[PDB]
RNA sequence: UUGACCUCAAAUCAGGUAGGACUACGCGCUGAACAAUAAGCGCAGGAAAAGAAAAUAACCAUGAUUCCCUCAGUAACGGUGAAGCGGGAAAAGCUCAAAUUUGAAAUCUGGCAACAUUUCUUUUGUUGUCCGAGUUGUAAUUUCAAGAAGCUGCUUUGAGUGUAGACGAUCGGUCUAAGUUCCUUGGAACAGGACGUCAGAGAGGGUGAGAACCCCGUCUUUGGUCGAUUGGAUAUGCCAUAUAAAGCGCUUUCGAAGAGUCGAGUUGUUUGCAGCUCUAAAUGGGUGGUCAUCUAAAGCUAAAUAUUGGCGAGAGACCGAUAGCGAACAAGUAGAGUGAUCGAAAGAUGAAAAGAACUUUGAAAAGAGAGUUAAAUA
RNA sequence: UUUCAAUGGCCCGUCUUGAAACACGGACCAAGGAGUCUAGCAUCUAUGCGAGUGUUUGGGUGAUGAAAACCCAUCCGCGAA
RNA sequence: AGAGCAUAGCUGUUGGGACCCGAAAGAUGGUGAACCAUCUAGUAGCUGGUUC
RNA sequence: GCAGAUCUUGGUGGAAGUAGC
RNA sequence: AAAACUUUCAGCAACGGAUCUCUUGGCUCUCGCAUCGAUGAAGAACGCAGCGAAAUGCGAUACGUAAUGUGAAUUGCAGAAGAAUCAUCGAAUCUUUGAACGCACUGCGCCUUUGGGACCAAAGGCAUGCCUGUUUGAGUGUCAUU
């Protein structure tokens, strides 16, 4: 259509192609090796932080997350740490 | 007759007696580009000519713009 | 089926990538198998056309005479075959052109560039 | 058709000699070629514009070399000496000083950073 | 002048996409931050609880963080929030003591010249 | 006088930078029809603008901006036409001016010298010295969320330079399964029957008719492998100018806050904004309901958002040569117009050119024999 | 099918006019060519649920097109008074 | 002793370029009274046409 | 989904071997 | 009444280019990315091929060179046999013009340097505004100053 698109169409150059394009692929990991070794290259980061013993958001989830199988006076108090529910996150 | 060569635009539109062309407004540097004629854009922007620098700069952006000799 | 969006299934694209390759992307286009004994030997399935390579017309009229490629005619995806011609009005020789897709390579021109490529793609001599 | 890693291995005054030689056949082969020639000699005109241009290839890149390696870690090179990537880059803010940091962001920095936290 | 919506469904990929990135940016720490316990200011929903913006300064040192280094692990700061109400100090102190429960935070390695 | 300091100039004095182009998105000025509308003009970016409350609200109060949904065609106005609320996307906070470093301008550009450094002999720095800038104020410090200063007793720390590996990001090469077996029609088998093979590959295209198995690919690849170029982390070597610098704490000592601005009368523009006339204050000033909230006249700032342009890419219940672009082609091309501008028509021999030798008639043009072809009813 | 024989039948469309008269438009053939797309409202019918109702702003998810499908958190709209 | 809400269709109606074609425009900005380009899908009770 | 729109585009006749040159 | 002429129908040949089939084109939506110019951009003109009609390509290093690859073709012919109307691409080259830059716009110069074989030629630069700095001088300065 337009005159600068148009010359380069018919013109005998290459054009300036990139294969840029891979859909559905997600972010490979960097930063902590540990859960880079634990990281499923296939789930998302909401299924793979919960199969890593890790909140993905410690705030309310605004959807409806995934059910896959059927399931079945204070100020002064401190909370006494949050025992690892999986190995991953004892490492 | 009323219109030479212009030197800048290379269209027969130079007024002698106006000393100024029509089709660029020579001889001030901000050209003739007037919304309306859309029709005369599309006949005097770029890729009606060869952008023989600025075929270079596409080119040399997907390397970064590097430059040296190879190892 | 395709999977990849770095590649296309378009009718229009695909033709227009074909026709509008260049020559170093037209070598590979016109490709030639390998005879079943000589395909075995290299372990390689199909190498691309070469002048001074003896093959055997397999399809069309020219079915099962033999020769070599006197010339590869890259621009109209052709290969010029020796003594495989035609019979002009004036009594001269047009050769006919074979697509390289038909004919079957029986004995390679040994460069060593192709021994270099035989080996490359998990093959020996 | 000469090549030209061996047309690099010799001093300057000799490739402007072969220069100006071949310079010579070039208007031969031209004077020739007007007068009537042959396929063999329209190629090789055409060769010998070809492997002209490899010595003025040759020279000039020796010459450029000869500046960079006179002008080398000089404070200020003259204006071809010097990148071209586009006249935006050239005037951007540099890596180092784009990395600038007052006395206060560098104590916030330091004595607070960001951390590698988690949870469970 | 008239706008589609046919790209709803390319948006959506790229937000996914975008908190893919982040994650992968900053592994051991969630994507999002911590919010408070807030209620909305009006008549109509004044009996809700929702998500405010950061914790206010009594809310941080109540809980006992300083207000420097809540910006470092992660609990945003809201200089404007005040508590009127204790109930409002109480449901937000414990939502930080809550969340300094569940922290692990990784040691920075440190400058020790020869000297001092 | 000398000579300082101030101004005034010039120089081919060194180092620079500005212009024009694009304009889909963006920020301004300005504008008539038929409406911040086209236009006109001005200025930019990969986004622009906006932005950490002189913001709401009357609540159990919320908390930078931006976009989306609702609030809502609602209030208000007189059909025009919102904003809090709420729910989502995204989130990050900050720097100055107003303080005496006064027990020491502690700050900085430029010349020169070496040291380095590189997308890079093309980049970007440091050290040393000299000169300037600067006391009509450059650093540290502090920004109202506070904070300064004295005190206390706990907690803290690099704007270095390597090496090594792991991880990522971008460019490049590379590794990659199986019929062209028999029979029939055809010019041609890619077809029809028969017998098989592969399949993480039965997408698509080519090939002399519909090819998973002849060729390019495709799948494996959400990857092996080999290179380079970088990014944030880890590990570890060396160097650390720390006599230093922070956070929390306690205060018998302190706490600066942006003027021809706000505000008023008045006049234009479209409520704000603009001109003119005047022109302020210090628990003050703005805004809301004696109260609540906020803290203007200085500054920056990611992401969420826009995108009829540019660099590429993937598709489509889209058009199929009077259509779809004005252009499937020599397309803004021929051509028309002094000129600004305007502007077309035009796709298909065949598998292969095998494009019709040759003989003959004709000045030729062409015709008739004749040839090629599956077919010249190509 | 062409033709002949006997009986017949004022040019079509529009507009005009009760009607015509008319005045128009029509040299012929091919192709192109005109209640469409959308927001709002009301009605009738069909379907799902029914004092309820409505997933598609968005989030979760979807390895074989992944712009589809599938799933539901906080509101909200319209009803119910 | 509530009968709606949501989707799809049909017909109707109101806007939007609004079944198609046709009235001098006007305005902005340009070119050498003239002319050009856009705003523009400016305006119609009317005219002609509106397909098995 | 066409027979009309002094409809758009292309083609083609009578007029006509006429006006004529 | 036959011919001629006029008319219908059929055969055949022209004429015309509909229909049918496709299709390196158009349109539409989504997606990724950030990149022009005083280091001369966009645009224009003139050139250039062993021969090009347009058309692209290219700039006196002209339908390009260097470098990295691929490995034998270009193809209407020519043409060589690291070939290639090839790819990649980090090095040089990049005509006259154009914001367009010595004045002018064809010409006319200036300055410096290089040299020729004092003068001339070539090359280099010689556009304005503004910013930081250096040198030079001047003001009717303010002083300073015995
Ligand atoms: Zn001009």
């Amino acid at each position: 259509a337009n005159p600068r698109q148009r010359n380069k169409q018919r013109s005998g150059k290459p054009r300036l192609t990139r294969r840029n394009a891979n859909k559905k692929a997600k972010a490979k990991i960097y930063g902590n090796f540990v859960i880079q070794q634990n990281w499923d290259k296939h789930a998302t980061l909401r299924q793979n932080y919960a199969r890593l013993g890790l909140l993905a958001t410690p705030n309310y989830v605004t959807g409806g997350v995934e059910k896959l199988y059927p399931d079945p006076d204070v100020l002064d108090k401190e909370i006494s740490i949050a025992p690892a529910k999986t190995e991953v996150v004892r490492q | 007759k009323s219109h030479t060569i212009c030197r800048r635009c290379g269209k027969r539109s130079f007024h002698i007696q106006k000393s100024t062309c029509a089709c660029c407004g020579y001889p001030a540097a901000k050209t003739r580009s007037y919304n309306w004629g859309a029709k005369a854009k599309r006949r005097r922007t770029t890729g009606t000519g060869r952008m023989s620098y600025l075929k270079k700069v596409h080119r040399s952006f997907k390397n970064g713009f590097r430059s040296g000799k190879p190892a | 089926m395709k999977f990849s969006r770095d590649v296309t299934s378009s009718r229009r694209k695909q033709r227009k990538a074909h026709f509008g390759a260049p020559s170093s992307v037209r070598r590979v286009l016109m490709s030639a198998p390998l005879s079943k004994e000589l395909r075995e030997q290299y372990k390689i399935r199909s190498l691309p056309v070469r002048r001074d390579d003896q093959i055997t017309v397999i399809r069309g009229s020219n079915k099962g005479r033999e020769g070599k490629i006197t010339s590869v005619y890259r621009k109209k995806f052709l290969l010029l075959i020796e003594r495989v011609t035609r019979e002009k009005a004036n009594g001269a020789s047009a050769p006919v052109g074979i697509d390289a897709s038909k004919v079957v390579i029986t004995k390679l021109h040994l460069d060593k560039d192709r021994k270099d490529l035989i080996v490359r793609k998990g093959g020996k001599v | 058709a000469l090549k030209t890693f061996e047309l690099r291995k010799q001093s300057q005054e000799n490739l402007a000699e072969q220069l100006q030689e071949l310079r010579q056949e070039l208007a031969s082969l031209r004077v020739q070629k007007i007068a009537g020639g042959s396929g063999s000699k329209l190629s090789k005109i055409k060769t010998t514009r070809k492997d002209i241009a490899r010595i003025l290839t040759v020279i000039n890149e020796s010459n450029r070399l000869a500046a960079r390696e006179a002008y080398k870690n000089k404070k200020y090179i003259p204006l071809d000496l010097r990148q071209k990537k586009t006249r935006a880059i050239r005037r951007a803010l540099t890596p180092y000083e784009q990395s600038r940091k007052t006395l206060k962001q560098i104590k916030k920095e330091r004595y607070f950073p960001l951390r590698k936290y988690a949870l469970k | 002048y008239v706008k589609t919506w046919f790209n709803q469904p390319g948006r959506k990929l790229r937000r996914r996409q975008a908190r893919q990135t982040k994650a992968a940016k900053i592994a051991p720490r969630p994507v999002e931050a911590i919010r408070p316990a807030v209620k909305p200011p009006t008549i109509r929903y004044n009996m809700k609880v929702r998500a405010g913006r950061g914790f206010t300064l009594e809310e941080l040192k109540a809980a006992g963080v300083s207000r420097r280094v809540a910006s470092t692990i992660g609990i945003p700061v809201d200089h404007r929030r005040r508590n009127r109400s204790e109930e409002s100090l109480q449901r937000n102190v414990e939502r930080i003591k809550v969340y300094l429960a569940h922290l692990i935070v990784f040691p920075r390695k440190a400058g020790q010249p020869k000297k001092g």
